[PDB]
C-alpha cells in the first residue's frame, strides 16, 4: 500500500493546524475597523482630490 | 484496511473538531458591528490615460514601486513597459513563447519576470551596462503551466504552478529552495504579505493556504467557496484577504481568527472574477468581472459604491499603485486605461 | 513646445518602439496558426514526423508550404486542468484532430470496461461543441488504416459498437466511423469538419491541410466583407 | 425673375402624398439601420463604414427629394433662380454620392477579396481618400451647372424635362453614370469569378461547390436591383437629349422615373442588410 | 564598450579628412550620439548631436551649416565631415553615446579621443573659481552658476556634472541634481536649489584630481563651464 503515508500525513497536518489559537471575531471586526478609519485621510480614492495636486491630470 | 478506515475517521474526527472550535470563537458579524459608520454614496472614476500599442489579449501587469512605472505581458510575445504619466513606452522586450500568464516587477526596479504556459520564469534585467535587455536567469523545475509569480526579494522569487505545488526560486544558483505542497487542485493566484514573510495561495478547488516562507509548511486552510478561486490579495494591514471565485462571489477572510467575516455577493452577477485588490486604506475592494466591467464593491459595507464600465472585452488583470493615486485595468481588448 | 530637451527625445524612442511593434506585428498575422489536439496513443508524433520541418509544456513547430507559415501547437504534456488554459487558443485557424482507426480493441489502461475509442469520441464531443471554438473548423486525421483493416479482418466490428449491420469490410466501416464521428457536431451553420485518412504519402497529408486552410481563409474573407 | 417663366413657357410647363410618406419611410429605415451601426461596437471595421456612408448618403438624398417635392408646384414660378439651381444641385450630390458610396463599397471589397489578407485589419488611409473623393466628386457635378452650361444665353440648348440645364451636362452626367455602372458590374463578375476558380482547382480533394453557389445568388440580385431600377431614368435622360422640343410628350410626366431612382435609393439598405448573417442577428437583437 | 576614434592629422585650411569612430561593445542602433570639442588648454563646447536612427540632427550655432555628419548602423560606424577650415578648429575632438529614457544616464561613458591642429539668448554657464590648492583628505565644495533657471516644470532639474582626468577623457559623476552614476564613490553629493549649484565631496583622496566641469542641457544650445582645476 502507498495510501497510507500519505494518509498519515493528513492526519498530521490537520493535528498540527488544530492547536493554533483564535481570536474572537468582535476584536478582529474592530481592529479592521480601527485600521481602515485612522488611514482614510491619506486615501485618494474615496477622498476626493483636486486637481491641481493629482498627477495623472487631464 | 482497518488502518485506513481508523486513519479516515480520525481524520474526520480532528475536522469537525476545529468545525467546532472554530464556530464556537463566532460571536457577531462584520455588518453588524460595522453599521453605525457613514457609507461612501458613490466613487465616479474616470479614465485618464488610455496606454494602447498591444495587439493581443493582455493576461497580466503589475506596477512599480515608484508608482509611475508599469509592465504588462500579451499573448503577440511582447513586455511592454509602459510610463504611467506621459503615456509613453520604455521597453519593449520580447519573448521567447509567446504564451504569457504572468508577469512581475521587482521591488527595487531592476529585474521583471514573465512565466506563461511553457512552465519557465525568464527573468530579465533592465539596468545592463548596453541599451539592451538581457535573459538573466531562465528558471525551470515546474512541470504544469505557471499561473503567477511574484518578487520576494531582489535575489529571491516564488512562483504558483498548475501542478498542484508552488516553490521559491534562487535567481543566483537557479535551483528552487523550499517546494509548498498540500493543494488538491491547480494554484493559479498568491500574493505576498506587506512585511513579506507568508502569502496565500489561491487553488483551483475551493480551498485557499496560508504558507509562511521560512519553515515552508502550511499554517492554516480556508474554505467556504462554492467553484473555486481566482485572485487573492492581501488587505494593507496584513491580517486579511479578499479572494474572488468563479460563482460571482468575492469574500474576506481573517488571519488571526481563520474564519470567513464578509461576502459580496450580488443577484445581478452570475459571472466569475478574475482580479481582486484592495485600496490604499483598506475601504474599497475593486473586482474585475468577466462581463466586460469591473466593480468597487465596499470592504466594511458588502454594497456597491461605483462601476467602472469603460471596457470592451474580458477584464484579466488590475491592481491598484503603491500611494493610492490611480488604478490601472487591462482587458482582452489590448487596452489599458488609468482611472482615477 | 512645454517639452523640455531631453524629453522630446524620449518621445522620439516611444515612437520607434511602436514603429517596431507594428512592424512585427504585421509579420506574424500572415502566418497560419492551427493547434493540434488527439488521445494519448493517437498517433501525433507519426503526424508531426511524416510532415516536413523547419523547426515539457507546449512544443511549436513551423514549416512552409506553397508560400504558407503554419505554426503547429502540441499541448501534450499540459497534465493540468484544460478548462483554464483553453481561453488562450480562441483565435486560431483550425484545430487539427488525431484518432486512431485500429485503437477500437484495445481497452484503456488499469480498466476493463472503458473502451479508449468512446474516451477520443467524448474528448472530440467536448472539443467540438467547447464555447470558445465556435467559429473554427476542424480537421480530422484518421491514422491508422492498414492495421486497421488487418485487425478488423479477423474481428468484428460489433465488438466496440453493438448497433451495425453491414458487413465486416473496410469500405464501409471506414465511412461508419466517419459518420459517427460527424454526428458529434452540434454547430452545424458555423463550422466544418474535414475528414482524412492518413496515408504512407507524406506529402498528400500536407496538401489536404493546405486545402482545408485555404477553404477556412476563403470562407473567412467571404464572410469579412458581408459577402457571406 | 424673368427667365424663369420664359424658359418655362418655351419649354411647354405650365397622387405626391404618398411619394413624400415613402420617403419618410426610407428616412426612417435608413437612419435605423445606421444607429445599428453606430450603436454596436462590433462593427467598427474599416468595410462598416462604407454602409455607414451608404446609408447617410441615402439619407441625405431622402430629405433632398422630399424637399424638392415640397417645393415643387405653383411657389416655383416665383422662387428665385438661385434657389432652383440650388435644389437641383443638391438632388445631383445626393444621387452622386449615392452612386459613388456603391462604387467604393465594391471597390473594396474586390480589393479585400483579390488578396487573401487574412486579417480584417486595414489601413484607414484607403478608407478616408474613397470617402473624400466621392463626396468631392459629387459636390463638383451637383455644383457645376451654376458655374457653367445655365441657358441664360441660349434659347434652345438646355433640357426639355428640366429647363435652364444644358444638353452637354446631362449627357456628361449620363456617360460617368454608365461608367460606374460598367466598373461595377466589371468588378462584381471579377469577385465572383475569382472566388469561383480559386475553390475548384487549389482546394480540390477535401472530405468536408456551395460556396461559389451562394454568391452568384448575392451578385446577381444586386446587379439586377440596382440595374432595373435605374434604367428608365437613363432611358429618360438618353432620350430629352434627341427628342426635339414642342413634340415630346414622355419627359412631361417624368415623377416617376426619379420615384423609381429614389426607391432603389432606398431598398439599398434592405439588400446590405438581409445578406449577412451578423447584420440581421443584431438589428434583430435591436 | 569601447569607442576609439580615427582620421586626425595636420591638415591645411580648405580642405580636410573626415572624422570616423567605430563602436563595439552595446547596442549601437538605439543610442544618440554626440560630439564635444576639447580645445588645447581651454574649455570644451559642444559640436552636434544626431537622435536614434537619424531622425533628428542639429549643430552647434558656430559651426552651423558647415559639418556633415551621419551614422551608420550596419557597420557601427559614425562620421563627421568639414567642409571649412578655421584657426581655431584645432583641438582635440570626443565622440560620445547618449540615450534618453525615464530614468536614464545620459553621455555616462565617453571614450578616448582624437586629436588634429591646423597649421596657420543661449545660456551662460560659469564657474566660481579656477584653480585652489587643496590638501589630502579635505572636504571641497565646487560651485557652477546658471543665467537661467534650470528647474523645469515637470521638477527635475538637467545640470549634468563630469570630472576631467588629467590624460585620457573625462566621465560622468552626477547627472540631474545628485544621482551618482554607475562605478562613482559614494564620496561624491550634489545639490542645487535651480540657480546657484554645488557639489561636496566628503573625502579627497590622491586617485580623484582633475577638472570639473559643469553642464547644462535644458536649452538645447549645450553649455559647459570654465572648468576648475584642482591642485594637490
Ligand atoms: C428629368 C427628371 C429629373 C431628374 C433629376 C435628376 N437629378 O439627378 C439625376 C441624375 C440622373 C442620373 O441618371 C440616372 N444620374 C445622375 C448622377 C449621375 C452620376 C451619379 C449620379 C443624376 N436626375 C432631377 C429632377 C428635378 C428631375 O425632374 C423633376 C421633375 O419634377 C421636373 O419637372
Ligand atoms: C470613390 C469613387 C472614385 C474612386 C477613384 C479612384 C479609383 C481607386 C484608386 C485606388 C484603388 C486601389 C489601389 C491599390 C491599393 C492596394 O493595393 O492596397
Ligand atoms: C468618372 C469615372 C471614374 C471611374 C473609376 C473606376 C476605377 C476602377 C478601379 C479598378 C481597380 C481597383 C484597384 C485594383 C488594384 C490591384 O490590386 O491590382
Ligand atoms: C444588364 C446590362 C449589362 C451591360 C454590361 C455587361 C458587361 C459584362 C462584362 C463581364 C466581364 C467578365 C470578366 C471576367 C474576367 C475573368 O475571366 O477573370
Ligand atoms: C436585368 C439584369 C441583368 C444583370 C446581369 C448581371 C450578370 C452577372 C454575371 C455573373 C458572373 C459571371 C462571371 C463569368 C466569368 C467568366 O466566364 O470568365
Amino acid at each position: 500500500t502507498a495510501s497510507i503515508a500519505q494518509a498519515r500525513k493528513l492526519v498530521e497536518q490537520l493535528k498540527m493546524e488544530a492547536n493554533i489559537d483564535r481570536i474572537k471575531v468582535s476584536k478582529a471586526a474592530a481592529d479592521l475597523m480601527a485600521y481602515c478609519e485612522a488611514h482614510a485621510k491619506e486615501d485618494p480614492l474615496l477622498t476626493p482630490v483636486p486637481a491641481s495636486e493629482n498627477p495623472f491630470r487631464e | 484496511g482497518s488502518e485506513l478506515d481508523q486513519l479516515r475517521q480520525e481524520a474526520e474526527q480532528l475536522k469537525n473538531q476545529i468545525r467546532d472550535a472554530r464556530k464556537a470563537c463566532a460571536d457577531a458579524t462584520l455588518s453588524q458591528i460595522t453599521n453605525n459608520i457613514d457609507p461612501v454614496g458613490r466613487i465616479q472614476m474616470r479614465t485618464r490615460r488610455t496606454l494602447r500599442g498591444h495587439l493581443a489579449k493582455i493576461y497580466a501587469m503589475h506596477w512599480g514601486t515608484d508608482s509611475r512605472l508599469l509592465v504588462s505581458a500579451s499573448q503577440d510575445g511582447k513586455l511592454i513597459i509602459w510610463d504611467s504619466y506621459t503615456t509613453n513606452k520604455v521597453h519593449a522586450i520580447p519573448l521567447r513563447s509567446s504564451w504569457v500568464m504572468t508577469c512581475a516587477y521587482a521591488p527595487s526596479g531592476n529585474y521583471v519576470a514573465c512565466g506563461g504556459l511553457d512552465n519557465i520564469c525568464s527573468i530579465y534585467n533592465l539596468k545592463t551596462r548596453e541599451g539592451n535587455v538581457r535573459v538573466s536567469r531562465e528558471l525551470a523545475g515546474h512541470t504544469g503551466y505557471l499561473s503567477c509569480c511574484r518578487f520576494l526579494d531582489d535575489n529571491q522569487i516564488v512562483t504558483s504552478s498548475g501542478d498542484t505545488t508552488c516553490a521559491l526560486w534562487d535567481i543566483e544558483t537557479g535551483q528552487q529552495t523550499t517546494t509548498f505542497t498540500g493543494h488538491t487542485g491547480d494554484v493559479m493566484s498568491l500574493s505576498l504579505a506587506p512585511d513579506t514573510r507568508l502569502f496565500v495561495s489561491g487553488a483551483c478547488d475551493a480551498s485557499a493556504k496560508l504558507w509562511d516562507v521560512r519553515e515552508g509548511m502550511c499554517r492554516q486552510t480556508f474554505t467556504g467557496h462554492e467553484s473555486d478561486i481566482n485572485a487573492i490579495c492581501f488587505f494593507p494591514n496584513g491580517n486579511a484577504f479578499a479572494t474572488g471565485s468563479d460563482d460571482a462571489t468575492c469574500r474576506l477572510f481573517d488571519l488571526r481568527a481563520d474564519q470567513e467575516l464578509m461576502t459580496y455577493s450580488h443577484d445581478n452577477i452570475i459571472c466569475g472574477i478574475t482580479s481582486v485588490s484592495f485600496s490604499k486604506s483598506g475601504r474599497l475592494l475593486l473586482a474585475g468581472y468577466d462581463d466586460f466591467n469591473c466593480n468597487v464593491w465596499d470592504a466594511l459595507k458588502a454594497d456597491r459604491a461605483g462601476v467602472l464600465a469603460g471596457h470592451d472585452n474580458r477584464v484579466s488583470c488590475l491592481g491598484v499603485t503603491d500611494d493610492g493615486m490611480a488604478v490601472a485595468t487591462g482587458s482582452w481588448d489590448s487596452f489599458l486605461k488609468i482611472w482615477n | 513646445c512645454t517639452l523640455s530637451a531631453e524629453d522630446k527625445a524620449a518621445v522620439e524612442r516611444s515612437k520607434m518602439i511602436d514603429r517596431n511593434l507594428r512592424e512585427d506585428g504585421e509579420k506574424a498575422a500572415r502566418e497560419v496558426k492551427l493547434l493540434l489536439l488527439g488521445a494519448g496513443e493517437s498517433g501525433k508524433s507519426t503526424i508531426v514526423k511524416q510532415m516536413k520541418i523547419i523547426h515539457t509544456g507546449i512544443v511549436e513547430t513551423h514549416f512552409t508550404f506553397k508560400d504558407l507559415h503554419f505554426k503547429m501547437f502540441d499541448v501534450g504534456g499540459q497534465r493540468s486542468e484544460r478548462k483554464k488554459w483553453i481561453h488562450c487558443f480562441e483565435g486560431v485557424t483550425a484545430i487539427i484532430f488525431c484518432v486512431a482507426l485500429s485503437d477500437y480493441d484495445l481497452v484503456l489502461a488499469e480498466d476493463e470496461e472503458m473502451n479508449r475509442m468512446h474516451e477520443s469520441m467524448k474528448l472530440f464531443d467536448s472539443i467540438c461543441n467547447n464555447k470558445w471554438f465556435t467559429d473554427t473548423s476542424i480537421i480530422l486525421f484518421l491514422n491508422k488504416k492498414d492495421l486497421f483493416e488487418e485487425k478488423i479482418k479477423k474481428s468484428p466490428l460489433t465488438i466496440c459498437y453493438p448497433e451495425y449491420a453491414g458487413s465486416n469490410t473496410y469500405e464501409e466501416a471506414a465511412a461508419y466511423i466517419q459518420c459517427q464521428f460527424e454526428d458529434l457536431n452540434k454547430r452545424k451553420d458555423t463550422k466544418e469538419i474535414y475528414t482524412h485518412f492518413t496515408c504512407a504519402t507524406d506529402t498528400k497529408n500536407v496538401q489536404f491541410v493546405f486545402d482545408a486552410v485555404t477553404d477556412v481563409i476563403i470562407k473567412n474573407n467571404l464572410k469579412d466583407c458581408g459577402l457571406f | 425673375y424673368d427667365i424663369i417663366v420664359r424658359h418655362y413657357n418655351y419649354t411647354g410647363k405650365l397622387t405626391s402624398v404618398v411619394f413624400i410618406l415613402i420617403c419618410c419611410f426610407i428616412i426612417l429605415e435608413n437612419i435605423f439601420v445606421l444607429l445599428t451601426i453606430w450603436k454596436t461596437k462590433k462593427f467598427h471595421r474599416p468595410m462598416y463604414y462604407f454602409i455607414g456612408n451608404l446609408a447617410l448618403s441615402d439619407l441625405l438624398a431622402g430629405v433632398a427629394y422630399t424637399a424638392n417635392l415640397l417645393l415643387s408646384g405653383a411657389t416655383t414660378y416665383k422662387l428665385t433662380p438661385a434657389q432652383w439651381f440650388l435644389r437641383e444641385g443638391s438632388m445631383f450630390v445626393a444621387l452622386s454620392a449615392s452612386v459613388f458610396s456603391l462604387l467604393a463599397i465594391a471597390i473594396e471589397r474586390y480589393i479585400t477579396m483579390l488578396k487573401m489578407k487574412l486579417h480584417n485589419g486595414s489601413n484607414n488611409f484607403r478608407l478616408f481618400l474613397l470617402i473624400s473623393a466621392c463626396w468631392v466628386i459629387s459636390l463638383i457635378l451637383g455644383g457645376l451647372p451654376i458655374m457653367g452650361w445655365n441657358c441664360i444665353s441660349a434659347l434652345s440648348s438646355c433640357s426639355t424635362v428640366l429647363p435652364l440645364y444644358h444638353k452637354h451636362y446631362i449627357l456628361f452626367c449620363t456617360t460617368v453614370f454608365t461608367l460606374l455602372l460598367l466598373s461595377i458590374v466589371i468588378l462584381y463578375c471579377r469577385i465572383y469569378s475569382l472566388v469561383r476558380t480559386r475553390s475548384r482547382r487549389l482546394t480540390f480533394r477535401k472530405n468536408i461547390s456551395e460556396k461559389s453557389l451562394a454568391l452568384l445568388k448575392t451578385v446577381i440580385i444586386v446587379l439586377s436591383v440596382f440595374i432595373a431600377c435605374w434604367a428608365p431614368l437613363f432611358i429618360l435622360l438618353l432620350l430629352d437629349v434627341g427628342c426635339k422640343v414642342k413634340t415630346c410628350d414622355i419627359l412631361f410626366r417624368a415623377e416617376y422615373f426619379l420615384v423609381l431612382a429614389v426607391l432603389n435609393s432606398g431598398t439599398n439598405p434592405i439588400i446590405y442588410t438581409l445578406t449577412n448573417k451578423e447584420m440581421r442577428r443584431a438589428f434583430i437583437r435591436i | 564598450v569601447q569607442l576609439v576614434e580615427s582620421g586626425g592629422g595636420l591638415v591645411q585650411p580648405g580642405g580636410s579628412r573626415k572624422l570616423s569612430c567605430s563602436a563595439s561593445g552595446f547596442a549601437f542602433s538605439s543610442f544618440g550620439m554626440h560630439w564635444v570639442r576639447q580645445a588645447p588648454e581651454k574649455g570644451l563646447e559642444w559640436v552636434a548631436y544626431i537622435s536614434s536612427g537619424s531622425g533628428t540632427i542639429y549643430y552647434a550655432d558656430t559651426v552651423k551649416g558647415r559639418f556633415t555628419i551621419s551614422r551608420d548602423d550596419p557597420k557601427n560606424t559614425l562620421f563627421l565631415q568639414m567642409t571649412s577650415l578655421r584657426s581655431e578648429d584645432t583641438a582635440m575632438y570626443y565622440c560620445v553615446r547618449s540615450i534618453y529614457y525615464y530614468g536614464s544616464s545620459p553621455f555616462d561613458f565617453w571614450g578616448q579621443g582624437t586629436t588634429l591642429t591646423v597649421s596657420s539668448s543661449d545660456i551662460v554657464m560659469t564657474q566660481a573659481t579656477s584653480s585652489v590648492p587643496v590638501t589630502p583628505g579635505e572636504s571641497v565644495s565646487i560651485s557652477c552658476r546658471s543665467s537661467k533657471s534650470l528647474l523645469h516644470s515637470n521638477g527635475n532639474t538637467y545640470l549634468y556634472w563630469f570630472l576631467q582626468r588629467p590624460g585620457q577623457s573625462p566621465q560622468l559623476l552626477i547627472y540631474r541634481m545628485s544621482n551618482l552614476a554607475s562605478g562613482v564613490p559614494d564620496r561624491f553629493s550634489g545639490s542645487g536649489s535651480g540657480t546657484a549649484f554645488t557639489l561636496t565631496i566628503s573625502r579627497l583622496e590622491a586617485e580623484d584630481v582633475g577638472v570639473y566641469y559643469c553642464m547644462q542641457h535644458l536649452e538645447y544650445p549645450l553649455t559647459f563651464g570654465a572648468g576648475t582645476k584642482l591642485e594637490l
